[PDB]
């Protein structure tokens, strides 16, 4: 799919990651799998409730992943 | 045709979540599965305004450049045309 | 250089307000030649100091009234940019004089006979 | 003083150059070469129009003293002592 | 402690050097004061302006200077504008802010650490530069603003205030009309009603879809009118606007008619024989509920039909522009493109395998 | 070596040992705090130690700065305005600095999430009633220079300046 090409592309930038859940993983891509698995690392995470934590190493399942946020700097596969 | 999500390509769009919220973006890509890529893309929860005297605009936040999973989409509508840029 | 800068500044506070009173009164006291050097306008520096007295001197001038304030400015850099034009078309065509008097036969002679400016080079 | 007229209106090129130029010159040397010399002249010349010279035995007269504005045109000669009435083409000199 | 005089001096001291960055600005290039100054006539009727002549000639004084292209133009207004905007805050925080024996108290404290060997060149050289990026001569930008970036603040098709893209609205408006029997070329005559606004609307001004519409369109307007006119003190030209929107309406609606009456703007678009019923119905339960109801859209109508006033060659500018594209071929449409597209993004200061390793075994 | 926008982009960035995003502004001898805008409010703690600056002010809004290390600097006053623009700030380190009068410590009374508080090593710690005083002025501490601000600390406080 178009849209997993550019998540490619955000590997070794910062974004922004929501669960089904809610709770928010803010860090660096690692790696993107093609069904949107997502390994991050240096992480500050927001919960539900407000609070913050911070985590060196993570791993989210595809599925699981209601939205991610993405540099600017792709914004610029204007063919589509 | 397949021309039914081509069509809006490039417009800004009102997306709705399978949770209520509401994602107004400019429609950039899909795929099988409508994930959505949305540029300038900001997220609103309490209305989406049909001009509310009081106001328009309540818990808006700007997110930026957004990818959607077409899972957790509902449905979109046309809000505004192409920004020229 | 923080030092000198820091009691030109102090000695500049002091002198701003106190004048010659407590630094002339200083001098004697203390007895520095460095001072003695500060005081006087033959050290280069002194310049500086009677900028820095004078700001100072400008601060005391609107003590108790607030400032409630572009165009000028940018006219007065237009003429600024204006004259040096002026300057640089004015030598170009001294350059050309230059030129023409090193490039004519000053030996084409064909004499005939044999022997307050400033006011008459304008207009009136 | 010199008066010097010049036509009357009868490519930014000889306009450009300021007026008319003078030089003094040593009769040393000349082109008939017939061996007579010792004095000089102020030769005056304009593009177009032929130079012309005037013989100065005196040594030195109205060689003034700080009559200090740096723009030396062509020398101190020019600045110092000449004018070029250019809208009605009259250049004096003294 | 501190003493106050050094820091008010720094400060009078930091406003000056402001000044002077911004003054040495308008000299390089009258255009930006002159540009400016030329709306703001439009605006605040009072304003002088200088001769038409130096306007043309792009002149201060006597030296006439080399025409510079808009997206420069535009890039120094707001840089100029960030610079006014320090200007304010230390001008502020100056307001807020406006013996013998201690003269040798501290000098004796200023020879604290007396080995201190360092080149000190740095208070007004820093501040001189903080306000005048590249090497030596890459960058226009100042290293205060060097993180400035226009193209952030205008997309391509606006070409830094030269057009307004209207298209999205356009579609925006397909889709509130609910047909396509509208070109944009007629929606574009629809905006130019912005009276007619308000007797002749493009639908019922009580429409919800049509309200909506008309606030983000506005609102699009608004934010364009001063993103492409820095310079001007945004928010004298809001309050202006305010008390205009206020206090003409109060007495008679500001809109008069020698037949119907007095209109009243928005909440009720109904007129009224005199003054007097006019005002006796301003406290009326209908009045009342409807000024109380679609306050928010009235004002932004107005300010859509200010502000498109006040953008009035902006407007037919771009109606001009879309003519244009419109009757071009295919060839041309592209070339063009490429332009604006080279004018967007342009500075804005010239200068192994297995097959082998199988075989080799 | 002014604090600049590509002073803090080349900065190290790092989860330090206590879990949380930091960005280190170390040994750069910054003499003011400006330009913070540029770290987009994305870190849960700046380290500022051995600088020059002299006063903690100028900074941006920072919804998510929750730790300012200001270790070995020449802090001489509090800015006013510091709730304002750092609604979240709990830990606050000063150690060696040059606070010297109690007064000057009074604009950390505004800094409601304040609660650790670090001032050793500054000239207003040997003025009396230091400790007593911080606590009635900040009662929002509830650490300070590594000591449990204690109920009988308190109500000691409340005595002396009620």
């Amino acid at each position: 799919g178009v849209p997993i090409k550019v998540l490619h592309e955000a590997e070794g930038h910062i974004v922004t990651c929501e669960t089904n859940t809610g709770e928010v993983y803010r860090g660096k891509l690692i790696e993107a799998e093609d069904n949107m698995n997502c390994q991050m690392s240096n992480i500050t995470v927001t919960y539900r409730d407000g609070r913050v934590a911070q985590l060196e190493q993570v791993y989210i399942r595809g599925s699981k992943i209601r939205f991610l946020i993405l540099p600017d700097m792709l914004k610029n596969m204007l063919k589509s | 045709k397949s021309s039914k999500m081509l069509q809006h390509i490039d417009y800004r769009m009102r997306c709705i979540l399978q949770d209520g919220r509401i994602f107004i973006g400019t429609f950039k890509a899909f795929d099988k599965h409508m994930n959505l890529i949305l540029c300038d893309c900001d997220e609103f929860r309490k209305i989406k305004p049909k001009n509310s005297k009081q106001a328009e605009r309540e818990e808006k936040r700007v997110l930026g450049l957004v990818l959607l999973r077409g899972e957790n989409l509902v449905s979109m509508t046309v809000e505004g045309p192409p920004p020229k840029d | 250089s923080a030092f000198d800068l820091d009691v030109v500044k102090l000695t500049a506070q002091f002198v701003a307000r106190n004048g010659r009173q407590f630094l002339t009164q200083l001098m004697q006291k203390e007895q520095r030649n460095y001072q003695f050097d500060f005081l006087r306008p033959q050290h280069s520096l002194f310049n500086y100091f009677t900028k820095l007295v004078e700001q100072y001197t400008k601060i005391l001038i609107p003590p108790k009234g607030l400032f409630s304030k572009l165009d000028q400015v940018c006219y007065r850099v237009e003429w600024a940019k204006f004259q040096e034009r002026e300057r640089k078309k004015e030598e170009e065509e001294k350059e050309k004089e230059r030129v023409a008097y090193a490039q004519i036969d000053w030996h084409d002679f064909v004499v005939v006979e044999t022997v307050n400016f400033p006011p008459p080079t304008t207009p009136e | 003083k010199v008066t010097k007229q010049r036509d009357s209106e009868m490519y930014p090129e000889i306009a450009e150059g300021i007026m008319p130029r003078h030089r003094f010159m040593s009769a040393y040397e000349q082109r008939i070469e017939p061996p007579d010399r010792r004095w000089q002249y102020l030769l005056m010349a304009a593009e177009p129009y032929e130079t012309i010279a005037f013989k100065v035995p005196s040594r030195e007269i109205d060689k003034a003293e700080g009559k200090t504005h740096w723009n030396r045109e062509t020398k101190q000669f020019f600045l110092q002592f000449h004018f070029k009435m250019e809208k009605p083409p009259a250049p004096p000199s003294l | 402690m501190e003493t106050i005089l050094e820091q008010q001096r720094r400060y009078h001291e930091e406003k000056e050097r402001l000044m002077d960055v911004m003054a040495k600005e308008m000299l390089t290039k009258k255009s930006t004061l002159r540009d400016q100054i030329n709306s703001d006539h439009r605006t605040r009727a009072m304003q002088d302006r200088y001769m038409e002549v130096s306007g043309n000639l792009r002149d201060l004084y006597d030296d006439k200077d080399g025409l510079r292209k808009e997206e420069l133009n535009a890039i120094s207004g707001p840089n100029e504008f960030a610079e006014f905007y320090n200007r304010l805050k230390q001008i502020k925080e100056f307001h807020r802010k406006h013996f013998e024996e201690l003269l040798k108290a501290r000098e004796n404290p200023s020879e604290e650490a007396q080995n201190l060997v360092e080149f000190t060149d740095e208070e007004g050289y820093g501040r001189y530069l903080d306000l005048h990026y590249i090497n030596l001569k890459a960058s226009e930008k100042l290293d205060y603003i060097t993180y400035l970036s226009i193209f952030d603040q205008l997309f391509d098709i606006p070409k830094e205030r030269k057009n307004a893209e209207y298209k999205r609205y356009l579609e925006m408006l397909l889709e509130y009309l609910q047909d396509y029997t509208d070109r944009v070329k007629p929606l574009q005559d629809q905006n130019e009603l912005f009276e007619k606004k308000w007797e002749n609307g493009t639908f019922p001004g009580w429409p919800k879809e049509t309200s909506s519409a008309l606030t983000h369109a506005g609102a699009h307007l608004d934010l364009s009118a001063f993103s492409s006119w820095e310079e001007l003190a945004s928010l004298g030209l809001d309050r202006l606007k305010s008390a205009l929107l206020a206090l003409g309406l109060k007495c008679g609606g500001t809109l008069e008619e020698r037949a119907q009456r007095l209109f009243s703007t928005k909440g009720k678009s109904l007129e009224s024989l005199d003054t007097s019923l006019f005002a006796k119905n301003p406290k009326s339960k209908g009045t009342k509920r409807d000024t109380e109801r679609n306050k928010d859209i009235a004002f932004l109508e107005a300010q859509i039909y200010e502000y498109v006033e006040i953008l009035g060659e902006q407007r037919h500018l771009t109606h001009e522009n879309v003519q244009r594209k419109q009757a071009r071929t295919g060839e041309e449409r592209e070339e063009e493109e490429e332009e604006q597209i080279s004018e967007s993004e342009s500075e804005d200061e010239e200068n192994i395998p297995y097959w082998l390793y199988k075989l080799h075994g | 070596v002014k604090l600049t926008a590509e002073l803090i982009e080349q900065a190290a960035q790092y989860t330090n040992a206590v879990r949380d995003r930091e960005l280190d502004l170390r040994g750069y001898k910054i003499p003011v705090i400006e330009n913070l805008g540029a770290t987009l409010d994305q870190f849960d703690a700046i380290d500022f130690s051995d600088n020059e600056i002299r006063k903690l002010d100028g900074f941006p809004l920072l919804r998510r700065l929750k730790t300012l290390l200001v270790n070995n600097n020449r802090i001489c006053r509090i800015g006013e305005g510091l709730d304002q623009a750092l609604p979240c700030l709990t830990e606050l380190i000063l150690t060696n600095n040059s606070l010297v009068e109690l007064g000057d410590l009074d604009p950390l009374a505004s800094l409601k999430s304040l609660t650790y508080l670090s001032i050793l090593r500054n000239p207003v710690t040997n003025k009396k009633h230091y400790r007593l005083y911080v606590i009635y002025k900040v009662p929002q501490v509830r650490v300070l220079d590594f000591q449990k601000v204690k109920l009988k600390e308190r109500q000691e406080a409340e005595k002396m300046f009620k």
